[PDB]
């Protein structure tokens, strides 16, 4: 029961989640780099306050 | 991302069940209710919602039998071609009682 769209992005085997992921994550890593602006310096991810 | 994390290594689908989700190629367009394209299908669930399926023989009865649940005499005309099409699937039709 998988969906119609995402199906053709299943192209191989027993890929663990954790790389599956951070591929997803830096497509846009180096989708947004590619615009030359460098990061700053961050103590942690979530940034509240 | 929910389907494109199906054929992961820590998942518990079977490696056959695996190996046929990398090897079928689905449709980017809307796809018809009880209609399959490039290997992928959609039918009715149990409760009449619609469900996107691949293209196997479990989703051939399913939609053979959305065919036909919903008159007693449509299942009785039928009744044979039902027998085998559930003999296909994993969940296969009891012996006559
Ligand atoms: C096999 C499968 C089971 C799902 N089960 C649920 C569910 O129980 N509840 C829910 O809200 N969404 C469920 N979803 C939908 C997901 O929340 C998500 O929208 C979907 O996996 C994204 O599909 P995509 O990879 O084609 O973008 C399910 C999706 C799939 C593929």
């Amino acid at each position: 029961i998988p969906g119609t769209a995402s199906v053709a992005g299943i192209t191989r085997m027993d890929e663990p989640v954790g790389e599956l992921l951070d591929r997803f994550e830096q497509a846009a890593i180096d989708e947004v780099l590619g615009a030359g602006v460098e990061p700053k310096d961050v103590a942690s991810r979530r940034l509240g306050r | 991302v929910g389907t494109a994390a199906m054929a992961t290594k820590e998942s518990t689908t079977s490696p056959s069940v695996k190996r046929m989700l990398v090897d079928t190629q689905g449709t980017d367009q809307w796809i018809s209710a009880g209609k399959a394209q490039g290997g992928m299908a959609s039918s009715r669930s149990q409760l009449g919602a619609d469900i996107h399926e691949i293209d196997n023989s479990a989703s051939r009865c399913g939609r053979l039998l959305d065919e036909v649940a919903g008159d007693a005499e449509a299942v009785a005309e039928r009744r044979d071609e039902i027998i085998a099409a559930m003999a296909k699937t994993a969940k296969p039709y009891f012996g006559d009682v």
